[PDB]
């Protein structure tokens, strides 16, 4: 399969040849992906233009705009993790204290998906009966429900 | 041309101050002459037509930013001094000279981030007396978040304001002294903004653009009116410099033409101090010199403010040398009076003949107010009491971690005075 | 014959030197100055960073030298 790739041809469009003789889709060209070995499709790439839903950053790399403060720095420049404090929300995405989205089905659940877990210190306890820990968790000071033999376990993760 | 001694026009008064470098500080208009003179403390070196200005004080500094240091070097001693180190990625430096009136000083450096690392702003007090590593320093973060590239810095001793750029963000954001209240003061129609200069006196703030516009703009320093000096031939025009004694004529070093250029406060008169100073990065002016580092050799070279005379290697510092900031009282002049009669809430940023209100970005003024803004007032935050001995004591934190000195046999007091 | 990694990973070393239990070595990439113990203990330990343009480390002292290895040459040769 691999002897006559020097003789092989590539399609006349919609296709991509690459040094080691390698065709492969136009669209796989220029994705930030090595399609072929020999980096020939990432060679030479200017940055293609983000579309309506995608934020810039100044790495001129296009990210989904669910992303900004995405409070994980998707982008390499960290350039979307900025001015969340003036950037409000998504209206699908519960904003924290410190300015950064976090889903709004993971507000409440138990898990400080905020570093300053405000996502779960807003509610009420999980029951009326008068606590957090549904399943006899540890409930720290910022209501994180962590689990009961992860009580006190080595680390500090609340 | 002609024997028309009255043709209109004739011999009389003549404003020779408007001639370009006639006098070094202050020059008066005299019917068919002028007066060349110095001013507050600043003493003439010789006769009075053109006479060269001496600061009467210490000796003037360099502060040189190296990647990883702060040093400061003495001109007349011809040494260097170290101040700062361990630090990474120091962009731009500037000072406030006495905030407390103590002998040491605050300098606001900046500091670049990389990858994940966002870069911060921090500040920290140099001894204007001579001291090394003998007395520690205690650098203060001022907790501003989502600071990227802070490639420019500057002071506003009247105002009590520091303003800085930051490419990536391309916005100039002015904050208080301490961060408490920051505000985007532009925060538009800019594209990799750089080095940014601001005069109290004329309430104008000065930056440059070396982007794909290569702008030099004048906005007010408070942002209200905005326009742009000068769009032409500019390159990368990466760094400037404010001459306050002399006119407030600015100054402006292009990096990528490897050219220095002059032009006034409204950028009229435009004229080219010097040429092929390989690839200029900074500019700063004291008395009668212009000094800047080719970058590429990390090398200081001085010439005369009014392009006369030759360019003259002076120091040559490592490559990653970015910034010549001259440390000295008289380079900033603190004479200039604040009109802000803490009327506003948070922050009262300053503007030509006046002063108005502003508030910390994200936060809108009340209803009906100018003055009262809707964010919470922060608590101000100062530094804690830095070493102070001269004269090479070393200093030491007692159990209430309280800067002592181990003051040496050549002098004594509390700070060995 | 005995070949043996003391170190790996410093930084692109440019220049060594060893004086007591101690090697030192330039990262040219930056200007650092790495120690480490000399039989491969222990971990590299950062000491200085210099400009870039650092191109050597030399440990200058006494015993760095066996000044004590007596000549042989008995001023025979002519030059
Ligand atoms: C640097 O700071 C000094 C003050 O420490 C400045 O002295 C100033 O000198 C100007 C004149 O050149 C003063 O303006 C006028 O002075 C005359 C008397 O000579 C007076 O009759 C006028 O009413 C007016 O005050 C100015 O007031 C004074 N500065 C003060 C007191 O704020 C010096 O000029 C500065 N050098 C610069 C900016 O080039
Ligand atoms: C730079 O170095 C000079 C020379 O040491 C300092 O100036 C001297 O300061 C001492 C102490 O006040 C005086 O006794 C000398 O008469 C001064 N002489 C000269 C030639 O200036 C200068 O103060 C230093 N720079 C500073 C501290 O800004």
């Amino acid at each position: 399969d691999e002897q006559g790739c020097e003789e092989r041809t590539c399609h006349p469009v919609g296709d991509f040849r690459c040094k080691n003789h390698h065709c492969i889709p136009l669209r796989w060209q220029c994705d930030g992906q090595n399609d072929c070995g020999d980096n020939s499709d990432e060679e030479n790439c200017a940055p293609r233009e983000c579309t309506e839903s995608e934020f810039r950053c100044v790495n001129q790399q296009c990210i989904p705009s669910r992303w900004i403060c995405d409070h994980y720095n998707d982008c390499g420049d960290n350039s979307d993790e900025r001015d969340c404090e003036m950037r409000t929300c998504h209206p699908e995405y519960f904003q924290c204290t410190s300015g950064h989205c976090v889903h709004s089905e993971l507000k409440c659940d138990g898990s400080a998906d905020c570093l300053d877990a405000s996502d779960e210190a807003d509610c009420p306890t999980r029951f009326p009966d008068g606590a957090y820990c549904q399943a006899t968790m540890f409930e720290c000071k910022n209501h994180v429900c962590i689990p009961p033999y992860w009580k006190c376990d080595g680390d500090d993760d609340c | 041309f002609e024997t028309n001694v009255f043709d209109r026009t004739s011999c009389l008064d003549i404003n020779e101050c408007e001639q370009f470098g006639t006098c070094p500080q202050h020059c008066r208009n005299t019917k068919g002459s002028y007066e060349c003179v110095c001013a507050d403390g600043f003493t003439s070196m010789s006769d009075r037509p053109g006479k060269r200005c001496a600061a009467e004080g210490s000796s003037p500094l360099l502060l040189l930013p190296d990647n990883v240091r702060i040093r400061k070097y003495n001109l007349s001693s011809e040494r260097f001094s170290e101040y700062l180190q361990d630090e990474e990625y120091i962009q731009a430096v500037d000072y406030d000279w006495d905030p407390k009136d103590i002998g040491l000083s605050v300098v606001y450096y900046t500091v670049r981030g990389e990858g994940s690392r966002f870069g911060a702003i921090k500040r920290a007090y140099i001894p204007n007396f001579e001291s090394g590593r003998n007395n520690l320093v205690q650098e203060v973060d001022l907790k501003l978040k989502y600071v990227m590239q802070p490639d420019g810095i500057a002071v506003d001793w009247v105002g009590r304001h520091i303003y800085w750029s930051d490419v990536k963000n391309k916005r100039i954001e002015v904050a208080k002294l301490d961060g408490r209240y920051r505000k985007w003061l532009i925060s538009t129609d800019l594209d990799q903004p750089a080095a940014i200069a601001v005069n109290p006196k004329l309430g104008l703030m000065f930056w440059t653009d070396w982007g794909k516009e290569p702008k030099i703009e004048s906005a007010w320093m408070n942002g209200e009116d905005r326009n742009i000096l000068v769009f032409e031939d500019l390159g990368w025009p990466t760094g400037l410099s404010i001459d306050y004694l002399n006119n407030d004529r600015i100054y402006w070093s292009d990096f990528k033409e490897d050219v220095i250029e002059t032009i006034k406060y409204d950028g009229t008169d435009r004229r080219v101090i010097a040429k092929e100073a390989m690839n200029p990065y900074s500019l700063d002016i004291f008395e009668d010199q212009l000094y800047w580092i080719s970058k590429e050799k990390g090398e200081v070279w001085k010439q005369n403010k009014f392009g006369q005379g030759k360019k003259e290697k002076t120091l040559v510092v490592n490559p990653w040398l970015t910034q010549v900031r001259i440390f000295h009282q008289l380079r900033y002049n603190k004479s200039v009076p604040n009109l802000c009669k803490q009327i506003c809430s948070h922050l009262c940023l300053l503007r030509p003949g006046g002063y108005s209100c502003a508030c910390p970005q994200g936060s809108s003024f009340i209803e009906g107010s100018t003055t009262e803004c809707d964010a919470a007032i922060e608590l101000p935050i100062n530094l804690p009491p830095p070493c102070r001995c001269m004269h090479g004591g070393n200093c030491y934190f007692d159990e209430t971690d309280l800067p002592k000195c181990k003051c040496p046999s050549g002098y004594t007091g509390k700070y060995c005075e």
